């Protein structure tokens, strides 16, 4: 029932149509709802006062009718300028906007045409098959403190590897993946082992 | 629910249908403790106006 | 329904863009999404 | 209940996702013995997060996920003749 | 007076000279934004008339205008609930705080929820709910309660999601951000101690990671001073 | 009962002994003629905005 | 001064003189008994919907 | 005497629902703003300037 958003486009249309056809069946204190039955019976003088009550109920009803479309179609274009921001960014490019382009790491997006609407297809990434690991903030090797140029200092317990933040792909810690800065004095949680030179 | 939807089929959910309630049970009328008549009828009838 | 709502002065306006024209667009959006990727969005 | 008395719905204690909203955290659903049951909702699944100050968790696989999203575009363009609506 | 427009600062641009900061300041600031009003309903024919039937007989010559106004206020009342749902049902699970509360010296206790009070708000949320009140008019002195003004069909609905529910929601928000970082928002929660998470947020603003390890005590005291000044500002009459 | 409009044959299932047939808006979309008792679709003419 | 109400008791003391007090809306909220001279407060029953 | 009070009271209802729906629109727009601001300020680190 995910088209019930778009069904209420049709429903809040067709309720207000079926409202205002029934307000012609209202009479507003006159003798008749329908127009010409007043005109077939009474002389303008005294047909004037019945149609005085009739059009003032009728003008009240029609200005009321437009006013709910004015609040709705403003909300529709607010949703549309929201939607055009997706087709500028989520569909057309690959954005970094967290859950503007759907839940997960956004890859690309696809439009599908509905009546009065576009179905968006946010193709996202969700990672899986997780595993606990022991991390270090820094490793100093010769007293000088090394930090990763990218990714995270990870351990299986046997070995201190490095993989990226998003994904387990373990690498032997080289000079080429890790930048040295300072000496290992201010760092809490320092790990004393080797740094490989190629 | 059928009449407030104006539909023979009623869908699932919460529907505020009847807006009614409020109920008369008894009737108190409190007039004051007055038993006398007064000249409200005998200022019409007779001569000197 | 539509002739009853016609005969009280109320009209329903047709769009300039038909749904085929829309489906011409959304195909052509998705065609450059596959072939050009994103590069057509910022230029040629 | 805090939104007033409900009748005809079975008060249960167990917490579920909110099918039909009532008010004040109470929600309603149709239990299958078929009955309308009334419940304080579940807010979600409780996840006790095992923090370590020296250890993490890392995923080793994935699930790529297409999700569907629906936004409207246009209102249906209706108009009247004004005096013809008033008086044909 | 004519308004003073701002402080003038003709900044000395030169074609080979440049300014680079040698220190910083960690600052927290406060945004306040509304969500959704009082859920309110009004009966037509108790408000317009006390128990008159010929009221309804003359009203049905106009018809059923106020019934679509009941459609309008129930549309209001359902957008209260979906605005509340779209600002707080943005997570799937409920994340639970660990009792061991080592954060690298970052004393979170002003914005932690309080189990001592039965209201499980934070201390600044308790001050905040004590600040904004219903002491404005005699209308809401008994339309805050259930006894009710007499007002003739005008009613106040209580919300579905109450304050301890959304307090449990924002506790789950603060717990999931405080333990997983941001990684719970795409899927499963992936826990991380604070130094790498904040240091990649320094990489998220585009400086390195080692300066956290150099200045972590300074940003701990800067954080605790920064959460001191905002609860003093809430303690002020700002 | 006066007015304007075009007259076509209804040739449809009709309620047997009143002349009028009505829509949602309670106007005569169908009338039966009093002389020869045959059901005539009184609809208004071709109109519109321009 | 007629209507439908639930007549409760009254314990918080105005001044001596006139018959009725009335609310912000101008309807009466608390009304004098013309013989015994106490005040019945007018509350309704069952306003609202289903 | 009745109908003028009727039209003033019902006209107060249409005035009330127009100011209530435009309050619904602006606090709806602030709620959309709040949802986006919490979803990218809170659940991630936005790079967007101020
Ligand atoms: C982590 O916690 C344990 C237990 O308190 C402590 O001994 C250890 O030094 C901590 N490590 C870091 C890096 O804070
Ligand atoms: C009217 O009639 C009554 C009795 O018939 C009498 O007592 C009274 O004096 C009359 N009114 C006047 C003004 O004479
Ligand atoms: C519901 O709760 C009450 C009190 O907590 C308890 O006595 C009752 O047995 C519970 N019922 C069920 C079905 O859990
Ligand atoms: C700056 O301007 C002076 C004056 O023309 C010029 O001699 C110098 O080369 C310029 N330096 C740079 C870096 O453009
Ligand atoms: C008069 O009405 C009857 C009833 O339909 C019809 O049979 C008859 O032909 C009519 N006569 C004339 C002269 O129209
Ligand atoms: C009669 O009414 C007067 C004024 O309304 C009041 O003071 C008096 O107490 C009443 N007497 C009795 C017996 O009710």
């Amino acid at each position: 029932s995910a088209l019930g958003k778009l069904q209420d486009v049709v429903n809040q249309n067709a309720q207000a149509l079926n409202t205002l056809v029934k307000q012609l069946s209202s009479n507003f204190g006159a003798i008749s709802s329908v127009l010409n039955d007043i005109l077939s019976r009474l002389d303008k003088v005294e047909a004037e006062v019945q149609i005085d009550r009739l059009i003032t109920g009728r003008l009240q009803s029609l200005q009321t009718y437009v006013t709910q479309q004015l609040i709705r179609a403003a909300e529709i274009r607010a949703s549309a300028n929201l939607a055009a921001t997706k087709m500028s960014e989520c569909v057309l490019g690959q954005s970094k906007r967290v859950d503007f382009c759907g839940k997960g790491y956004h890859l690309m997006s696809f439009p599908q045409s509905a009546p009065h609407g576009v179905v968006f297809l946010h193709v996202t990434y969700v990672p899986a098959q997780e595993k606990n690991f022991t991390t270090a903030p820094a490793i100093c090797h010769d007293g000088k403190a090394h930090f990763p140029r990218e990714g995270v200092f990870v351990s299986n317990g046997t070995h201190w590897f490095v993989t990226q933040r998003n994904f387990y792909e373990p690498q032997i810690i080289t000079t080429d993946n890790t930048f040295v800065s300072g000496n290992c004095d201010v760092v809490i949680g320092i790990v004393n082992n080797t740094v490989y030179d190629p | 629910t059928k009449c407030t939807l104006k539909s023979f089929t009623v869908e699932k959910g919460i529907y505020q249908t009847s807006n009614f309630r409020v109920q008369p049970t008894e009737s108190i009328v409190r007039f004051p403790n007055i038993t006398n008549l007064c000249p409200f009828g005998e200022v019409f009838n007779a001569t000197r106006f | 329904l539509i002739c009853a709502q016609k005969f009280n002065g109320l009209t329903v306006l047709p769009p300039l863009l038909t749904d085929e024209m829309i489906a011409q667009y959304t195909s052509a959006l998705l065609a450059g999404t596959i072939t050009s990727g994103w590069t057509f969005g910022a230029g040629a | 209940t805090r939104a007033g008395c409900l009748i005809g719905a079975e008060h249960v204690n167990n917490s579920y996702e909110c099918d039909i909203p009532i008010g004040a955290g109470i929600c309603a659903s149709y239990q299958t013995s078929q009955s309308i049951i009334a419940y304080t909702m579940s807010l979600g699944v409780e996840n006790s997060v095992a923090y370590s100050n020296n250890s993490i968790a890392i995923p080793t696989n994935f699930t790529i996920s297409v999700t569907t999203e629906i936004l409207p575009v246009s209102m249906t363009k209706t108009s009247v003749d004004c005096t013809m609506y008033i008086c044909g | 007076y004519t308004m003073s427009l701002g402080v003038e600062n003709s900044v000395a641009y030169s074609n080979n000279s440049i300014a680079i900061p040698t220190n910083f300041t960690i600052s927290v600031t406060t945004e306040i934004l509304p969500v959704s009003m009082t859920k309110t309903s009004v009966d037509c024919t108790m408000y317009i008339c006390g128990d008159s039937t010929e009221c309804s007989n003359l009203l049905l010559q106009y018809g059923s205008f106020c019934t679509q106004l009941n459609r309008a206020l129930t549309g209001i009342a359902v957008e209260q609930d979906k605005n509340t749902q779209e600002v707080f049902a943005q997570v799937k699970q409920i994340y639970k705080t660990p009792p061991i509360k080592d954060f690298g010296g970052f004393n979170f206790s002003q914005i932690l929820p309080d189990p001592s009070k039965p209201s499980k708000r934070s201390f600044i949320e308790d001050l905040l709910f004590n600040k904004v009140t219903l002491a404005d008019a005699g209308f809401i002195k008994q339309y805050g309660d259930c006894l009710g003004d007499i007002f003739n069909g005008l009613t106040v609905l209580p919300p579905l999601l109450t304050d301890e529910m959304i307090a449990q929601y924002t506790s789950a928000l603060l717990a999931g951000t405080i333990t997983s970082g941001w990684t719970f928002g795409a899927g499963a929660a992936l826990q991380i101690p604070f130094a790498m998470q904040m240091a990649y947020r320094f990489n998220g603003i585009g400086v390195t990671q080692n300066v956290l390890y150099e200045n972590q005590k300074l940003i701990a005291n800067q954080f605790n001073s920064a959460i001191g000044k905002i609860q003093d500002s809430l303690s002020s009459t700002a | 009962l006066t007015g304007t409009g075009v007259l076509t044959e209804s040739n449809k299932k009709f309620l047997p002994f009143q002349q009028f047939g009505r829509d949602i808006a309670d106007t005569t979309d169908a009338v039966r003629d009093p002389q020869t008792l045959e059901i005539l679709d009184i609809t208004p003419c071709s109109f519109g905005g321009v």
